[PDB]
Order: structure tokens, then C-alpha cells, then sequence
């Protein structure tokens, strides 16, 4: 019944877009707003020429436990699944969460909203109300910052 | 009727310590500095000076609430180097930078005026 | 009225010999006013 | 319907002791046949219960997600033969039911 | 060692469907001496890549290449133990999908490896002999150096 709304949702989709790259100071600033952070900085997606992280890495740190979920973005073409490039997505419109990490996809209403089978719903049903509350707070704080 | 007086944004009343240091038990060689009655003006400059030390692994600041006035600064350093030493070095370093900038600005004022 | 239904809710669903569900378009009637006893007692309608 | 006739596909799916037991034991083969007969009767019951072929049904436990969670927890390699016995599967399902 | 794969590729097409992201361009490559198909997403802003470019691709399990296992944690200050820094572009990612053309009736002849580098996706197709080293949910370093 509760979901991610407004500024947080609009910035989640931009954060989860493929071409978003974060550098070191921004990564530390975002990581301070995680309550459930274990204090270990993850390996960046790009190590050379310069260390660059991706928004999917930070949101995978936000994701609690070992949630497994598959959703689709709102702009997902209907012909991608039938034809080739089914698991190598051109538009990054297929959300796949494996072992608590965001492998691919762009988050939107259809994955973080108040709909059945959402990431929030699976997080609740697999982890419990306390961990889902921490999930909500971490999403809002990190994305708003 | 619930408006706080304007001096409480920067004045310590009786009982509060300015800085409190707590170690972080989740990872080794990490400490959290809690600074009262300060804001982004000191937080950002201390974080940016701390990020220039190659023996500092993690450095950041945050404000837990904009209505309250405190800063949490978490510093993680390599072993053989302590976060308190890193913080002291950063503050001394910034003071030296500001002194150099002040004297050069004074020289520039004296050059521009009647010269 | 008279119409061939375009929705599977009012279409006829039959199981074929191979075993898959198949939808057949058959003419149905929609009325205005109710006489269920006489309509069901007519020889020509589907009583089920 | 489980196929115990084809030996090579069995060698791909399972280990050598399991496929030896499956190819040997007529008791195991009869139990698998009874399982398929029970699923066919269940299919007839489902087709009685649900006309029009609507399969979206609200149920408590999400079995597909639980299977996926088990695969990720126990590091299941899908390109290797397994060590799970089908009789163990059938008996575990019965005892859980 | 830990080098799962090593070859030289040729850029054939850059964004054939069209540019979908500003900083990321998807490039298709055909190798030589192995005949490997490849789809790769790179950060085009940091690392510019043109058509007809030749680069050497190395897929490695660890950067140290001395048999030392990696912890997966960013440790920038321990650059001492002789990491593989002969390559201009280095990426880190996890392989998530392995695809086979076969029907699992007799054997497998070609494999497809899908690796996600923090959302930057890569597919590498070819024979199973050179793709044997890939195991699902393992952590993989990608290294490229442009060849002139």
C-alpha cells in the first residue's frame, strides 16, 4: 500500500539509467546516507583510467538481503523478448535483481510502486517489516541526496 | 509559538560538548566525529581536505536533519595511521591554506590600491 | 439485440480433441427486460 | 511425464548411480507412472474447476521464487548432472502435502 | 594466471539500432583466429572508440594474476602487488547467464556468456572450448588495450 513517490521515483529512474557514472567523493557522500551499510566500499565498475561507480551498484547496496525479482520498465519494447537480444537488452528496459544485486534494468513505478510482485513486495515477503522499513528509508535518503 | 530562537543555530548552551568521537565497530580503523552547532560550511571543507590524504580510505560528512544543528563525519584510514591524526592534519592544513590566501589577498589589495 | 461476442467471457469455450482450449464465435442475444422462466423454457436457447 | 527409456538424456540430467537405479527399479518406474497418473487426474480436476483456461490464480506460497532462492542460496550449476533422486522428490512432496 | 579468455577483436558496428544513452555506446565485434562474436557496452566519454579499431581483450578472474584470490572490495592504497596495469580500460563485473544452443539431449557445442559490469552489459558467443572457464555468478575482470 506504500510505495516510492514523487521526487524520489523520478530520480530513481535517472539514477538507474545506464549512462550514470559516479566518482569517488560523490560515492562516499551517498554511502554516508545508508543506515544498513556495512562500511566496505565496493569495487567500482570501472577501475581505469579513473575509478567510476554506477548507480546500479549503489542501489544494489541499498537492496537488502538476497532478493530475487524480475520486472520490466514502462518503455520496454514488446518485440525484444520474442526476437534476439532477449537477455542482452539494448534499452536496458528489463529489470533483473539476482541475489540482492541489481544486475540490469531501469527502475520505475512498475518495480518500486504499489503493485503486486514489486521489489518492495518481494522485500517485505522475504525479509520482514523491519528490513523493509530500513529499505524505504535508505532509498529515500540516498536518492534525495 | 514553537519558533526556536535564532541564536541556537550556532551557540552551545550548558552541557553540550563541541566534538565527541566514537569508534566504528563494523570496520577497523574508523571513527565518527560528531560536531555540534556547525553546518556544511565546515563539513564540506573538512571532507574535501580529508580526501587529499592518500592514507585516508573513507571521508564524508552528513547533516542528520536540517532543523537540527550537528554534523557526523566518518573517517577511515589505513592501518598505522589514525583518523584523529588525519583530522588534526586536515585542520592544520586548512588553516595554513587560509593564512596564505589572506596574506596574498592583502598583497593584491595593496597592489590594486594606488599601484 | 444480436451480436457475435468479441470477448472470451461471452464466447463459447470448447476443449478440442488434441486438448487445448478453443474459443468459438456463436450468436448470442441481449435483451431489455427479464423473463428468465419463459426464455429458459424456450426450445431454442441454451438452458445451461 | 518422466522418461526413463532414454538413457543418454538421463545421463545428462542425473548422476550414474541415480540413472542406474532408475533404469533398474520397476518399483521406481511404477511410482513415477503413478505420479504422472495423479497429475493427469489433477489436470482433469483443474479443467473442471476453471473453464475458459484462466491460469492466473492467487495462492499463498510462491514456489517459483522459492525454487529460484534455493538455486541462488545453494549455488546450483544448471550445466551439471544433479544428485537429487526422483523418488526422494515424490516422497518429499507427499510428506509435505 | 586466471585469464579465462584472451583475443584480439575488430570493431564492426557502433550502435546499429541507434544511440540510446549519451555516455554509453554499444559496439559489436568479430574476432580473428577464434571467430568470436561480441557485444560490449563501454563508457564512450572516458574511452573513445571508432569504427575499425583493433583492441586486445583479456578476461581475467583476478588482477594480480599470481593465484591470489580477490576480496571484491575497493582497496586503492594496496596497488603494490603488481596488478595488471598494461591495459587502458579495466572493468569489473559479474557473469549472470550462460546460454547453450543445444537441447540438452547429447552435448553442448556453442556457449554464450553474459557478463554485467555494474549495468554495462556484455555478451560473448563462440565455441565451448574457449568458454569452459566461465561459471555462473563468478566475478570477472575485463581488460582492453587499443592496438595500432
Amino acid at each position: 500500500v506504500m510505495g516510492i513517490v514523487q521526487d524520489t521515483l523520478t530520480a530513481v529512474r535517472k539514477f538507474t539509467k545506464r549512462d550514470v557514472f559516479l566518482e569517488r567523493g560523490e560515492v562516499m557522500n551517498l554511502l554516508m546516507f545508508l543506515s544498513t551499510w556495512d562500511g566496505k566500499v565496493p569495487q567500482p565498475a570501472i577501475l581505469k583510467p579513473r575509478p567510476l561507480w554506477t548507480g546500479k551498484q549503489i542501489f544494489s547496496l541499498i537492496i537488502p538481503g538476497h532478493i530475487n525479482c524480475i520486472r520490466t520498465h514502462s518503455t520496454h519494447p514488446d518485440d525484444e523478448d520474442s526476437g534476439p537480444y532477449k537477455h542482452i537488452s539494448p534499452g536496458d528496459t528489463k529489470v533483473v535483481v539476482e541475489n540482492g544485486e541489481l544486475i540490469m534494468g531501469i527502475l520505475c513505478k512498475k518495480s518500486l510502486g504499489t503493485s503486486a510482485g514489486s521489489l518492495v513486495h518481494i522485500s517485505y515477503l522475504e525479509m520482514g517489516h523491519d528490513i523493509t522499513r530500513l529499505f524505504y528509508s535508505n532509498i529515500q535518503t540516498v536518492i534525495n541526496n | 509559538m514553537n519558533a526556536p530562537p535564532a541564536f541556537e543555530s550556532f551557540l552551545l548552551f550548558e552541557g553540550e560538548k563541541k566534538i565527541t568521537i566514537n569508534k566504528d565497530t563494523k570496520v577497523p580503523n574508523a571513527c565518527l566525529f560528531t560536531i555540534n552547532k556547525e553546518d556544511h560550511t565546515l563539513g564540506n571543507i573538512i571532507k574535501s581536505q580529508l580526501l587529499k590524504d592518500p592514507q585516508v580510505l573513507f571521508a564524508g560528512y552528513k547533516v542528520p536533519h536540517p532543523l537540527e544543528h550537528k554534523i557526523i563525519i566518518r573517517v577511515q584510514t589505513t592501518p598505522d595511521y589514525s583518523p584523529q591524526e588525519a583530522f588534526t592534519n586536515a585542520i592544520t592544513d586548512l588553516i595554513s591554506e587560509l593564512s596564505l590566501l589572506e596574506e596574498r589577498f592583502r598583497v593584491a589589495i595593496k597592489d590594486k590600491q594606488e599601484g | 439485440y444480436m451480436h457475435l461476442p468479441q470477448t472470451d467471457n461471452k464466447k463459447k469455450i470448447i476443449i478440442t480433441e488434441d486438448g487445448e482450449f478453443k474459443a468459438l464465435q456463436e450468436w448470442i442475444l441481449e435483451t431489455d427486460g427479464v423473463s428468465l422462466m419463459r426464455v429458459l423454457s424456450e426450445k431454442d436457447v441454451d438452458p445451461v | 511425464r518422466f522418461d526413463y527409456t532414454n538413457e543418454r538424456a538421463l545421463r545428462r540430467t542425473l548422476q550414474e548411480d541415480l540413472v542406474k537405479d532408475v533404469l533398474s527399479n520397476a518399483h521406481i518406474q511404477n511410482e513415477l507412472e503413478r505420479e504422472f497418473e495423479r497429475m493427469r487426474e489433477d489436470r482433469e480436476v483443474l479443467r473442471v474447476i476453471f473453464p475458459t483456461g484462466d491460469s492466473k490464480v492467487v495462492l499463498p506460497c510462491n514456489l517459483l521464487r522459492m525454487i529460484w532462492n534455493a538455486q541462488k542460496i545453494f549455488h546450483i550449476n544448471p550445466r551439471l548432472p544433479s544428485d537429487l533422486h526422483p523418488i526422494k522428490v515424490v516422497e518429499g512432496v507427499k510428506e509435505l502435502s | 594466471a586466471g585469464i579465462l579468455f584472451e583475443d584480439i577483436f575488430d570493431v564492426k558496428d557502433i550502435d546499429p539500432e541507434g544511440k540510446k544513452f549519451d555516455r554509453v555506446s554499444r559496439l559489436h565485434c568479430e574476432s580473428e583466429s577464434f571467430k568470436m562474436d561480441l557485444i560490449l557496452d563501454v563508457n564512450i566519454q572516458i574511452y573513445p572508440v571508432d569504427l575499425g579499431d583493433k583492441f586486445r581483450l583479456v578476461i581475467a578472474s583476478t588482477l594480480y594474476e599470481d593465484g591470489t584470490l580477490d576480496d571484491g572490495e575497493y582497496n586503492p592504497t594496496d596497488d603494490r602487488p603488481s596488478r595488471a596495469d598494461q591495459f587502458e580500460y579495466v572493468m569489473y563485473g559479474k557473469v549472470y547467464r550462460i546460454e547453450g544452443d543445444e537441447t540438452s539431449t547429447e552435448a553442448a557445442t556453442r556457449l554464450s556468456a553474459y557478463v554485467s559490469y555494474g549495468g554495462l552489459l556484455m555478451r560473448l558467443q563462440g565455441d565451448a572450448n574457449n568458454l569452459h572457464g566461465f561459471e555462473v555468478d563468478s566475478r570477472v575482470y575485463l581488460l582492453m588495450k587499443k592496438l595500432a
